[PDB]
């Protein structure tokens, strides 16, 4: 019930996303990127919702030290 | 006990099951990080069925590339039609099981899943966060440190000490940031000569104690007369590792240790029957119900008749039943004396006690003993209160002037005032023996 | 007949982002997402239970009831303003 | 009759939605995961 | 001014004259110490003339062995008749002097006279005591309050980035120096380690606050505790720590791009435009760093309103000043944000210093936002940028003598309030009552 | 009180009261002070071997006069008299 | 015929007597805040006549000096001189 | 001349004793004050 006719000038599987992913950079559900690009610094460290749940962490039995989750490999061996 | 989703430990029960699922959500999770706005609304967040974007959650199916809706109840078909009963929300990276109607919530190995093929050891060798310690709460006067070293400091027998350069001369470490005594020469350099008064030898000092005790209390307990304590042991240790391998040729052994002595005695013959002696470095005497520091060692020096110890007296051939005495056999130079007004960690005996600037000792030593005599030369009181405690030190110096040390506040005080506080510390030097 | 093809050409348009972000930002502001946040943490000890779906359908309404006209109207008038062009 | 008022509609209880059960979601599953682990809280 | 013995200072012009007075100076003060009482009585305080022991003061020739006493001027005789005219008293080792009728009290060389032997080099190379220093008189500044530190660190160690840094072990690794005693950061590493992981959880702590009386002599602190100047003094160790453990001598870092924690996660850029009302022209654009913003709170109860004054179009006034046409019309200048940093750390100015000792505080409280939009600050429709309060410092007191508190928001939404060792919970609706010093702003949401 | 007539006989005798030169008096103690240990003006040396130990530091009136010392040019230690010839022979 | 005075000098030293007459003293004068007292007034007369000079000075302190002595240490310590003569000196 | 007692040589014994440590202290006190004054004119 409304002029779409000239506007379609422009016209499945998850797991398809998969190279593209591989091809994109760190994405964020809601600092857009061009804005971050602007306004922030290039280098500068971003953690979304920082205060959203629990720090994600765990703790060494053989020395007691707090542990990233992605820190825990390169300490043990 | 609460429980987690069934069904998902019963595919679990396949290790190579398992495998598969934690690899499929660390993908999801992976593509759901790494694809730009529009794709993602475009390819997680469009229902295969109705068509619709972000009618509700849209979960991504852990088993085929289905995508389904909540709000429309199509992934809840998807699972119902071909049994796939787990899904993945693309707002969120979360798992939901479909027959519990819940999300897969407590399961460390899904939530920590791009640690999946490292898990024994995760298991092993690291644990979950107490529950104390989970978010890291935690909170964190010195004048009782000050007030003793202003003493040290202004007694003639450590200054020359000091100034003689004799630790100087064998410290290894060589270092107030490692040596303690070697901080104490530091304060005493930048007192009495030339920088090249300030309070790098004291916070140097200090910060020796802390670390080297151990650490305890370490501020506390705010006991002017435990810190006495302690520094004169460091001082002594100091001499000891400084050698090259029961008594002592340091500063502290030869001028603040004497001793005290045991007796048991014979009341007939007067001879001591049995002598035990014990150095000491300080006396510590109360002063409950008493007016006068010679009333607290008076009842120091008492005699005891013992009701326990029936004996035979070799020397006089007798049956007695014998006294015990406590009385100096050595005294020291300089005579340190803590009169106890704490209960032992808030109470506080407050009562004046009156000293003397001259002391006589020949009444409290053993064996008559002709007069000896100490000048006093220094205080350490306590106002306030336990908890609300500051502690003040006067000293008297060369020329019979006396000083006050009000946490840095320096000012000279009469000797007529000294000698109305509340001493808590008192100092004493060796002046006169017949 | 199908309205998904609407949702298509605005997601396609950039539209679909600009309004979801205006979305969020707004409630956040509003502190909307907060008092969800503590809405969900009550029913979860006033039913003394964590179960998603439970939770969810005495939490939503609320929820939406929650949001401000204030907010509502301008977000919608954007809606309305991006169909225009679309459509 | 999808009027653009019906659509308008449609779309915002749309992202309405989809964020009131991401938010829901995200606070559920925390409170699991912290009553199974701490079983004295 | 002061005189010396004449009589003295004559014979100490001939050197070996000099050196036989120093030589029984020595020798009768080394009997005075090395003779028994009864010797001393009948030897040295026994008048040669009178044969009274101690008839005063009894001196001992200094020319021979004569003692002659006080109260009958027997050695005032002596020397009228033989012509000596020193004598040292036989109580105390003091030389006097006949024809002064006064001691030598003040000749250095005679009071130290057991350094004959090395006078010359003696004298040379050490010197007398300073008036200030010479009875060893000086306070010990003690260290009460530390509660401008513990208040600073509550906030770094509940800080989301911080906390990733140090659990992430990425300083620890690369810590040549390793040690909590000498490195600042292997400090907060260990409070991290005692608070989050597993005696009494404050051995960091004393391990951070000695290095920092150490690194800065002897202040911080205990003159003026800033909590805002320990900020700055943090921040700028872990970058200082940072830049030790490069493989390089490489001037990337310290600017025009570091990579540390700090310069990632707190570094903003302000832009300073210095533009013409007459000519629209840009004379300067300079762009500098900044590790936080200070506002000025004077009259104002709102936090954007402190950040619009900021903002506002200053006005400049140099009076031998170059413009192209307006030479004439003062320069318009105006401070924006160029760059915002991960996380926005914010001082609202309560502690005026005025002239000497003199100062002021700001206890008027100022309305702050649990979501803060920075859209308005920065340069040249931009779309909402959105920060979310996790932490605040607030201080109770005065300049000199005055407390701090802490808070911060910790991961759920719930308020703690962190006073010296007495952690407590606290509602938001009460924490945004707190009167705000410090203030710590996270990124959230950027459109 | 009472008047004196003299010192009794037996007392002369064995003190020997009617009897050095001597302006060789004091100097001729130098022999026996050279074998002789330290001495104090008022501490008794056999009540100190007695009360006090044996290894014990002393320092007869303490406070009588101002520390005497001297400060090194150099490195600005205050140094005891009877240090500072080896503190300067480095 | 006679320095009796010297010679019953001799004897208390070679007796041992003089140094306990001696020490008592100091013992006394020490105890009884008297030597700090003489060493006020001799800071407090070269204070008065701006002079540090030792026969000046004593000339105004040794005689206040000798008055402050009590009642108590002055009777003493003569008893104890007076029994010690009486052990050697013949009297009338 | 006069009476000699021994009330007499006893204060004259005294007398000694007193004078002598007098002129000691006073002897400490003075020089002692002297050093003070030559080392530091400002005071
Ligand atoms: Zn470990
Ligand atoms: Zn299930
Ligand atoms: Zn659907
Ligand atoms: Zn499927
Ligand atoms: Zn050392
Ligand atoms: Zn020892
Ligand atoms: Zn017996
Ligand atoms: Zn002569
Ligand atoms: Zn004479
Ligand atoms: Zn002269
Ligand atoms: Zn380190
Ligand atoms: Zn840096
Ligand atoms: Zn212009
Ligand atoms: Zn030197």
């Amino acid at each position: 019930k409304g002029i779409k006719p000239k506007v379609i000038e422009e016209y499945d599987s998850w797991k398809s996303l998969m190279s593209s992913a591989k091809d994109t950079p760190l994405q964020y559900d809601h600092m857009n990127r061009e804005s971050l690009k602007k306004y922030f610094n290039p280098n500068a460290q971003l953690i979304e919702d920082p205060l959203d749940k629990p720090i994600q962490y765990r703790v060494c039995e053989k020395c007691g030290k707090p542990l990233a989750l992605t820190a825990i490999v390169d300490h043990l061996e | 006990a609460m429980s987690i989703c069934p069904h998902i430990q019963q595919v679990f029960q396949n290790e190579k099951s398992k495998d598969g699922v934690l690899k499929t959500c660390n993908a999801a999770r992976y593509i759901l990080n790494h694809s730009v706005p529009k794709e993602k609304f475009l390819n997680t967040m469009k229902c295969g069925t109705c068509h619709e974007i972000n009618s509700g959650a849209t979960f991504m199916c852990l088993q085929c590339g289905f995508c389904g809706c909540w709000n429309h109840s199509h992934f809840l078909s998807h699972s119902k039609q071909i049994g796939h009963i787990f899904g993945i929300n693309s707002n969120n990276g979360l798992l939901f099981c479909f027959k519990c109607e819940d999300y897969i919530g407590n399961i460390d190995l899904i939530n920590d899943a791009i640690l999946a093929k490292y898990w024994d050891d995760v298991c092993t060798k690291t644990m979950v966060p107490s529950m104390e310690r989970r978010d890291g709460l935690s909170g964190l006067s010195t004048c009782f440190m000050s007030s003793i070293l202003q003493c040290l400091i202004h007694n003639p027998y450590f200054i020359r000490h000091s100034m003689s350069q004799i630790h100087s001369n064998n410290c290894k470490v060589r270092s107030p940031d490692k040596c303690f005594s070697c901080a104490l020469d530091k304060i005493v350099h930048e007192l009495y000569g030339a920088l090249n008064n300030r309070q790098t030898g004291f916070i140097y000092l200090l910060t020796c104690a802390w670390k080297i005790n151990q650490n305890l209390a370490g501020y506390s307990q705010q006991d002017a007369h435990e810190f006495w304590q302690f520094i004169i042991n460091q001082i002594h240790q100091s001499y000891v590792l400084d050698l090259p391998n029961k008594q002592c040729e340091c500063i502290v052994h030869t001028v603040f240790e004497g001793s005290l002595e045991s007796s048991i005695v014979c009341p007939g013959c007067q001879n001591n029957s049995k002598t035990t002696i014990d150095p000491f470095l300080d006396l510590s005497l109360d002063i409950k119900d008493k007016k006068k520091l010679y009333e607290c060692l008076d009842s120091f020096h008492k005699k005891e008749q013992l009701k326990d110890f029936n004996y035979h007296c070799g020397e006089c051939n007798s049956t007695q039943d014998a006294i015990k005495q406590l009385g100096i056999h050595k005294l020291p130079s300089v005579l340190v004396l803590q009169l106890k007004r704490f209960e032992h960690l808030n109470r506080k005996l407050d009562d004046f006690i009156e000293f003397p600037t001259y002391l006589n000792m020949k009444n409290y030593c053993s064996t008559k003993v002709p007069d000896i005599i100490y000048e006093l030369i220094g205080i350490v009181s306590h106002k306030g209160t336990v908890n609300e405690g500051h502690y003040i030190a006067f000293c008297k110096i060369s020329g019979g002037q006396w000083f006050k040390f009000n946490d840095s506040m320096v000012s000279s005080i009469s000797q007529e005032e000294v000698l109305k506080e509340q001493a808590y510390l008192l100092f004493y030097t060796i002046r006169q023996v017949n | 007949q199908l309205k998904s093809q609407i949702q298509q050409y605005l997601v396609e348009s950039g539209n679909y982002e600009l309004i979801s972000n205006e979305l969020k930002a707004r409630l956040l502001q509003e502190g909307w997402v907060d008092k969800v946040k503590d809405l969900t943490k009550s029913e979860m000890n006033i039913n003394e239970s964590t179960n998603f779906t439970q939770i969810l359908s005495t939490v939503e309404p609320k929820a939406l009831e929650m949001v401000s006209d204030s907010t509502r109207e301008t977000v919608l008038k954007q809606i309305r303003e991006f169909l225009e062009e679309i459509v | 009759t999808i009027t653009i008022d019906s659509i308008s509609n449609g779309i915002l209880n749309n992202l309405l939605t989809t964020l009131i059960q991401d938010i829901v979601a995200r606070e559920t599953t925390q409170q699991q995961l912290l009553k199974t682990r701490y079983p004295d809280l």
